[PDB]
């Protein structure tokens, strides 16, 4: 008997083109499919209605692209996705998020005086980061939350760039002001940025407070050594005096250490100062030194020129107190394994400040024979063979740094649960792929390994793979299998549409052991090197063996994509000496995209249904095989 | 960059006069120092006269202190050197040079020089 | 002599914090997919590093943020004018013009000048320049202190020019600071008027005239901003909670049986989906279960058509006689089922077509032939005393649920409805059962009329004003109250509803069971309509438009219940009375607050330290002792503090004294400052490990005058702790000037500079009679008096010379009579220059710009344009020396008084 299956994302977006792949397993002849999208709990409205035919020439594999219109309290909204294959109806209630895209707000400066003008742009993109034409509501509110200016623009034919401005009055409050924007169609998703309003003048030099290490080892008798660096904005060393004081921060309580106040000279633009271990312990009321582990240290330096004509305050905070210079995370490793098949650990090692650590050897305890090295992304792959057993897999990974004693090593333990199969048939599907920094233009060889009984392997003749990128279905295809090919390689072309990462979920289906329809799936999360989809570079268009002079003409070179609209700004770096927060960067854009990802897990699930849901997909069939209902917009919290 | 072309030279008598015109390639504005230098046959290149960027300050060598007058036209990108009451010891190749303004009486702060022109003041 | 600043310096003025706010399009043909656009920009005058940020947006590539590109702009010699953000009006401050010399091994000799500005009081006047020559060692800088006093508020400008000796290098900086008045920012509430157009105002509109800002503490000639805050006031109404769907899980039934048994299983499933769809409790009940019950509803409609007789009627069997109640109940269930599932409408209208042809007497009565085998489904209609009127109301309600669906199919339906309504009104006031009045209370409220008395009998039959009850099974009374709720919700009455619904919820009846067909269907159709139509709010919709004479437009705001613009602020810098027109429904609040500069105590200077600075000529040309005493104003000793000492022009500290101070226990003078040369050392910082709060910590060192100067600018001392530069204290010191302050004349927070010349310096012998007449006959010369000095009131700020007007030679804009007195003011520096003696006579003239006070108390100022000449007495003229002057003065008077000034 034929089984009709449909797959959609777990969460559907408004005004966004979602993809719905339709399959007709074990069928002959043409299969007409009418896909309709209705509301919920009703069915009166027809939100979309597309038609297609699954021809046997395409092996009954086709898709239908729809778009939920944005006609629209505090609870979830759902829709009824319904595809009628011939006369068989296969429907699934799908959670819907009221998001129209993203909004990024750029201000010309990070800080402003009363009387000055705030020049700010708003970039209107969708979930694919492509520019869109939507109606955007914009607010500027004071520290008291009172919106002082409200706008309503149309980004249509604006290439997704809304330039705006506001004159700050002279009689005005000081503090943190907000620029808040949201789409008209999705007013529940608000994007914000801050800019400080303060009375100031630009300083003439900057101060850098740099500790010799980006953490403090609690058993380091040398204390926290810090180097104070001061130089003029135009690139000349500063002579003066520095007032440096230390403090400890537990959560959000800051405790200054008055005994740590040192007055050091700044000779040739540099000066050094130490927070001794005794002063730290005495200032925090002489506890056991292990109690300070987990807290952070902050450093505040005030440099004054010997002329006294200018002074600058700088602060370096968030210096964590640690017993080990490394942290081990299994946040990129699947939490489910397949008994009898190799399990690929994705050990992520970070420095105490969160940055990825390079060339840190890690190894699994109890083996001492499987030892890898972390790449530039901080990840090291550790493939370990697993017994064909239903036991839980407890894994403890430790660092093996040569210059580091065993006390200062890092450790972390994770547990992987066995993938549950239908009827205990022990039919699995393994997706293996090498883990190194993948970049567009390369080809990825995805290995489809099949562990199953040989009395039914001749029935599996194709795998159905789906690619999840940025919470949408990018490409869905078929990997043909011939009887006897327990392994087939899918060469996947990695283009710029796979940035910043993607999920590859595949599944095969058959009628095997007791005549029961069995669906076996697996997924893997593949990270690609973060960058722009296109490119943009600004550099000098002249020789510039000369240093430019005030008022001098300068040629600027801009290299980018054809037909792209480039917006510019030139800021005096003295502004950033006063405030450097809330600056738009490409890294912050990719942070917004990954936080909006509707996939919650880097690997497979407890069963075939868990594989689809964890990757952000729904599955529904006429044979009863389907995924569990998802009603929460956010991911489960560990 | 910028290069220079010297004109106005030639042959003259002992007592007379002549002015040398220096043509600039680019806009001479914002160039602090514009100086004239000469090199007599058998002698070294010596300093003659410098002029301010706006023309309000000048410096002359003691040998030609009250006999030469340097002037510039920033709008025409031109420098001039009016030579009066000539002496047979003034026979030299006259060079026009662009400077930075620093130490305008020495040649070590001039990075753009000209071809030069011959000014022969004969004792006959 | 040579003024090196003759270099025609055009000072640098463009110092933006951000620029290049441009938009470029990469239209050039791409090479390997990369378009390169060359762009000519003009760098600004700032000497710093610029960070250029570019962001691109592409139709096919998306958004991309480029890495920042830096451009450093520098010179070998330049001025850095360290100007504060703001300065208080008439307060004396010291700015710093820092001159930088980044030559590798060349020591510069620079001539630096502070340009005169009439908005400031400095050593630079209209006839005198503040020029000085300084020395800057290579790879070093020198801070040139300048003492100024701002005289007028607003954005005022300071310009400093410099030109180096023996090099053709010059520079100029022209920055601006804000001059703020002496007051403190303060906010006052102008008005708080509540908007309610349906309670205030007339004809539906409410006009509210706002008075302008009523400030009386404002500093004169200062800006005020009035903020208009329109904000809607949201209100909410209480509503009774919906029944928890966990108690309704048993209503999902697989319908089976014959024509009557199939409807018994179909009823709890259709009414459960209907109630759960309206309340949207499927999330807390199981979203997957919705489709399974939807198929059981289809299964019920499919198996009910098997017992639909060919006469479009309904009976228990295909051989059973049709029923008036069962046919009307299939119409009641199928009508409520259309909203979720539909197949055929002619089945619903076919039953209504039969329900009027066969079972409608022209009396309007529906009579039951009773083939209903199941008396369970009948409900309250069974065992009813007035079973004839209760059935007419039951069928009439069934026709209404299908009236909007069978209006064109059954065109005789409005006739039977009117006939059925006619029968109910007549015998409505004669019923004695609470069930009949309840079902026929919803049967006449539905798209019908219940008379005033009929409504009174419907409301008064509710025992305890919350429920409808009658002797009999409680499922009849629960069904009755459910009919009475659909009536109160059809009449749109909501004052009797809350106690009715509360009783239905306290009944804890969750449907299902034996004989529960009517009780389960009605209790969840009524409670669904209560959730369909319910007052959660009070419908806020205010159209408030403000007409301001400050502009030529009227700004309006539709304050819906929509949360997009609950509050909208409108700032108006103009302080004028405006009109607020507000109409619509709902309530709102209007808040009008005006910020302004309130005049108060100017005491914000030296709020954390006491600072006493004395300069004494205690005994290479000149040598004085600079003594500095400071004390912290806290409960404990202050931490590390700074003494930013500035030398008066021409003075430098004694090096041996600084080395002895650096050896102190609680003091630190950096090795950098001790190794500095004796000259070109006009600034110094003495660091203090602590400064006591109990006593004054005093240090003193000698200062020597290594360069004689005609004008000495007052030095300054500045104290502050390291963690707060804002909490500072600056005292000025200068010999021969009161407390180091520059000479100024102030009155009612308005000062004018007094560093100009004392008076017109022309000698009494170099002036002639014609020269006196030509000067005095100018229109600028307002007054010409002969005076007699009566009293000389000496003061430390300025000397007051009380003059008696002996003769009014030329009367000016001040009406002064002979014998009256006017005060002539001059700073104390002119006391030795004027040499005024009491009881002597003087010839005086001056400008009208030298008037000072108000007209009743008008004072004269002796400025650079005031003529002061000694007038010798009549007997004194007998000397040969005074003969020339007396012949001029006596002739000057006769020429001015008798003949005036021509032209
Ligand atoms: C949903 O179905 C659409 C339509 O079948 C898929 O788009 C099509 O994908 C094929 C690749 O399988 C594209 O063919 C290739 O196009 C490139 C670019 O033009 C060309 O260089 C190659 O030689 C080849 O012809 C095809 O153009 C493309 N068509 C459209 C209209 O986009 C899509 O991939 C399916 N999506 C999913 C998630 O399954
Ligand atoms: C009014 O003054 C108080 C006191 O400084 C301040 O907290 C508040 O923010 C001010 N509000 C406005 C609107 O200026």
């Amino acid at each position: 008997s034929p089984m009709y299956s449909i797959i959609t994302p777990n969460i559907l977006r408004l005004e966004s083109e979602e993809t719905m792949v339709l399959e007709a397993h074990d069928a002959q002849g043409d299969v007409p499919v009418t896909v309709t999208v209705h509301d919920f709990p009703g069915k009166k409205l027809v939100l979309s209605s597309e038609k297609t035919v699954l021809t046997p020439a395409t092996n009954h594999m086709g898709n239908v692209t729809f778009t939920i219109p944005a006609n629209r309290k505090g609870r979830n909204k759902f829709v009824t996705v319904q595809a009628t294959f011939g006369t068989q109806v296969v429907e699934k209630v799908v959670l819907v998020s009221l998001q129209s895209g993203y909004l990024f707000i750029q201000t010309d400066k990070t800080i402003y005086t009363p009387g000055s003008t705030v020049l700010y742009r708003i970039f209107t993109v969708n979930h694919k980061l492509l520019p869109v034409g939507r109606t955007v509501m914009v607010n500027i509110e004071n520290p008291e939350g009172i919106p002082v200016k409200q706008d309503s623009l149309s980004s249509q034919n604006q290439l997704g760039v809304l330039p705006l401005s506001w004159d700050i009055p002279e009689l005005v409050n000081m503090g943190q002001w907000k620029i808040r924007a949201y789409y008209e169609n999705s007013p529940q998703q608000v994007f914000s940025t801050e800019f400080e309003v303060k009375e100031y003048v630009l300083p003439s030099f900057e101060v850098i407070v740099e500790p010799t290490e980006k953490f403090y080892y609690i058993y380091n008798e040398k204390g926290l050594e810090v180097t104070i660096t001061a130089r003029f904005l135009y690139g000349k060393k500063v002579e003066g005096t520095a007032f440096v004081i230390f403090g400890i921060q537990d959560g959000e309580q800051r405790i200054s250490l008055p005994e740590s106040l040192k007055r050091i000279p700044i000779e040739d633009g540099s000066g050094e100062v130490v927070l001794s271990r005794k002063v730290l312990l005495d200032g925090v009321q002489n506890p056991r030194a292990e109690d300070l582990v987990g807290k952070s240290l902050y450093v505040s330096a005030t440099v004054i020129l010997h002329s006294g004509s200018d002074m600058v305050q700088a602060e370096r905070s968030g210096i964590p107190i640690v017993t080990s210079p490394y942290q081990i995370h299994f946040t990129k490793t699947p939490k489910y394994f397949k008994p009898g098949m190799p399990f690929d650990l994705m050990v992520f090692v970070t420095n105490p400040d969160g940055s990825p650590a390079y060339r840190v050897p890690v190894a699994v305890q109890g083996e001492e024979t499987v030892q890898s090295l972390t790449q530039g992304d901080g990840v090291a792959k550790l493939s370990i063979n697993t017994h064909p057993s239903q036991k839980p897999l407890s894994i403890t990974v430790r660092t093996k740094k040569q210059e580091i004693s065993e006390a200062e090593q890092a450790t972390r333990t994770m547990q992987a649960l066995p993938y549950s199969t239908v009827g205990n048939s022990n039919n699995y599907l393994h997706l293996s792929v090498l883990r190194t920094e993948l970049r567009p233009g390369e080809t990825l060889n995805v290995n489809f390994l099949l562990r199953m009984d040989r009395a039914h392997e001749a029935k599996i003749r194709y795998y159905t793979y789906l690619i999840m990128n940025k919470g949408r279905l990018l490409k869905a295809g078929r990997q043909v299998r011939e009887p006897g090919q327990d392994l087939v390689v899918l060469p996947l072309s990695i283009t710029t549409d796979f940035i910043p990462s993607f999920r590859l979920v595949a599944y095969y289906t058959l009628i095997g052991a007791s005549g029961q329809r069995e669906v076996v799936a697996d997924s893997v999360w593949v990270d690609v090197k973060d960058s722009c989809v296109g490119s943009l570079v600004v550099k000098s268009g002249q020789s510039e063996d000369r240093q430019p002079v005030p008022g001098q003409q300068m040629t600027l070179k801009i290299e980018g994509d054809h037909g792209a609209r480039v917006v510019l700004v030139a800021v005096d770096k003295g502004v950033f000496v006063l405030n450097k927060k809330n600056k738009l960067t490409q890294s912050k854009i990719w942070d917004v995209v990954e936080k909006a990802d509707i996939g919650c897990t880097p690997g497979s699930g407890k069963d075939y249904a868990g594989v689809f849901s964890d990757a952000g997909l729904t599955f529904t069939s006429s044979s009863g095989q389907q995924t569990a209902q998802r009603a929460e917009l956010q991911c489960p919290q560990p | 960059q910028v290069q220079l072309v010297e004109t106005g030279g030639g042959l003259v008598q002992a007592g007379g006069s002549l002015r040398l015109s220096c043509a600039a390639s680019g806009s001479i504005f914002s160039l602090n120092a514009m100086g004239w230098f000469r090199q007599a046959p058998g002698k070294e290149r010596e300093f003659v006269a410098t002029i301010n960027r706006s023309g309000g300050r000048t410096y002359y060598a003691d040998s030609v202190k009250g006999r030469f007058t340097i002037s510039r036209d920033n709008g025409k990108n031109m420098v001039y050197l009016q030579m009066h009451s000539l002496k047979p010891e003034d026979t030299a190749i006259y060079y026009c040079a662009a400077g930075t303004g620093w130490s305008p009486q020495t040649d070590n702060e001039y990075n753009y020089w000209g071809q030069g022109t011959q000014v022969t003041v004969s004792s006959h | 002599e040579d003024i090196i600043a003759e270099e025609n310096i055009v000072s640098r003025s463009e110092f933006p914090e951000s620029w290049l706010w441009n938009v470029e399009d990469l239209k050039e043909p791409p090479k390997n997919g990369i378009s390169t656009k060359l762009m000519n920009i003009f760098l600004k005058d700032s000497i710093t590093t610029w960070e250029i940020l570019a962001v691109s947006m592409s139709d096919k590539k998306g958004i991309c943020v480029a890495d920042p590109f830096e451009v450093t702009v520098m010179q070998d010699f330049f001025i850095d004018l360290r100007l504060p953000y703001s300065v208080v009006r008439n307060e004396q401050v010291e700015i710093r013009a820092v001159l930088y010399n980044y030559r590798q091994n060349q020591e510069l000799k620079v001539r630096v000048e502070l340009l005169h500005n009439p908005a400031f009081c400095s050593l630079a006047t209209t006839k005198r320049r503040h020029q000085q020559t300084v020395t800057i060692p290579p790879k070093s800088s020198l801070s040139v202190p300048y003492v100024i006093v701002p005289l007028k508020t607003g954005l005022q400008e300071v310009e400093v020019k410099a030109a180096v000796y023996h090099h053709f290098i010059s520079d100029g900086v022209r920055k601006s600071l804000k001059v703020v008045p002496e007051g403190i920012r303060m906010n006052k509430t102008v008005a708080v008027r509540t908007l309610d157009p349906e309670r205030l105002g007339r004809e539906g509109v409410q006009k509210e005239d706002i008075p302008p800002a009523d400030l009386s503490d404002q500093v004169p000639d200062t800006e005020s901003e009035t903020r208009i805050l329109l904000q809607g006031t949201p209100v909410a109404q209480m509503t009774e909670d919906a029944v928890d769907a966990e108690r309704l899980k048993h209503l999902i039934v697989t319908p089976s049986g014959c024509g009557e048994e199939n409807m018994i299983g179909m009823t709890p499933t259709v009414i459960a989906v209907h109630y759960l769809d309206e309340t949207e409790q499927w999330e807390k009940f199981g979203l997957e279960k919705r489709q399974g019950a939807l198929e059981l509803i289809k299964k019920g409609y499919t198996q009910q058509l098997a017992f639909r007789q060919p006469s479009s009627a309904f009976a228990a069997f295909v051989k059973r006689a049709p029923s008036t109640w069962l046919t009307a109940y299939v119409v009641k269930v199928f009508s409520l089922a259309v909203n979720l599932i539909a197949i055929d409408s002619q089945v619903l209208c076919g039953a209504v077509k039969w329900l009027i042809l066969e079972k409608q007497k022209p009396d309007g009565v529906f009579q039951e032939d009773a083939p209903v085998i199941h008396q369970e489904m009948i409900g309250g209609l069974r065992n009813n005393n007035e079973k004839d009127m209760a059935l007419t109301a039951f069928v009439l309600i069934s026709l209404q649920e299908a009236k909007d669906i069978c209006e064109e199919q059954v065109n005789s339906l409005p006739g039977s409805i009117t006939k059925a309504g006619d029968f109910l009104e007549a015998n409505y006031m004669n019923l004695q059962r609470s069930y009949t009045v309840a079902i026929a209370g919803y049967a006449l409220a539905q798209m019908g009329r219940l008379k005033g008395p009929l409504l009174n009998k419907f409301l008064t039959t509710a025992k305890d004003k919350n429920r409808w009850e009658d002797p009999g099974k409680q499922l009849y009374n629960v069904e009755a109250t459910s009919y009475a709720l659909l009536a109160l919700l059809q009449l749109k009455d909501f004052d009797f509803v809350p106690p009715v619904v509360r009783w239905l919820n306290e009944q804890r009846y969750y449907g299902g069971g034996y004989g529960s067909t009517q009780a389960t269907f009605m209790v969840f159709q009524a409670l669904a309509q209560y959730q369909k139509d319910a007052p959660d709010h009070q419908e806020l919709n205010l159209d408030v438009s403000l007409q301001l004479p400050s502009r030529s437009s009227k700004i309006t705001h539709r304050i819906h219940w929509e949360s997009a613009s609950l509050l909208r602020s409108e700032e108006t810098k103009e302080n004028e009375g405006f009109t607020v027109t507000a109409e619509g429904k709902g309530q709102g609040t209007l808040s009008v607050v005006t910020m302004y500069h309130a005049k108060a105590k100017d005491q914000l200077t030296c709020n954390k330290f006491d600072l006493k600075v004395t300069i004494k000529p205690a005994p290479n040309k000149n040598t004085m002792i600079l003594e500095i005493c400071t004390r912290y104003r806290g409960d404990q000793d202050a931490t590390m503090s700074i003494l930013d000492i500035s030398m008066m022009t021409g003075f430098a500290p004694d090096t041996d004294d600084l080395k002895q101070l650096a050896n102190g226990v609680d003091r630190y003078i950096s090795k950098y400052e001790l190794d500095k040369a004796f000259s070109d050392r006009n600034t110094l910082i003495i660091y203090l490990d602590k400064v006591s709060h109990s006593e004054d910590d005093c240090l003193a060192f000698k200062v020597h005058q290594y360069f004689n100067v005609e004008l000495i600018q007052p030095g300054a001392v500045k104290v502050y702790a390291y963690y707060n530069l804002e909490e500072s204290c600056t005292r000025f010191y200068h010999p021969e000037k009161e407390d180091g302050k520059l000479n100024k004349l102030c009155r009612d927070e308005l000062c004018r500079c007094a560093e100009e010349n004392c008076f017109i310096q022309k000698s009494d012998d170099k002036v002639t009679l014609e020269e006196r007449l030509d000067k005095a006959c100018e229109p600028g010369v307002d007054y010409v008096y002969k005076t007699r000095l009566v009293k000389v009131q000496l003061s430390n700020d300025f000397d007051e010379y009380i003059m008696a007007i002996e003769q009014t030679i030329k009367s000016g804009s001040d009406e002064v009579q002979v014998g009256q007195q006017r005060t002539f003011i001059s700073p104390i520096k002119c006391r030795e220059a004027l040499k005024l003696e009491e009881k002597k006579h003087y010839l005086m003239w001056g400008l009208s710009s030298d008037f000072w006070g108000e007209k009743p108390n008008l004072s004269y100022i002796i400025g650079k344009d005031t003529w002061v000449e000694h007038w010798p007495e009549e007997d004194e003229c007998q000397d040969e020396e005074n003969q020339k002057q007396c012949q001029d003065l006596g002739a000057f008077t006769e020429s001015m008084v008798v003949f005036g000034c021509p032209n």
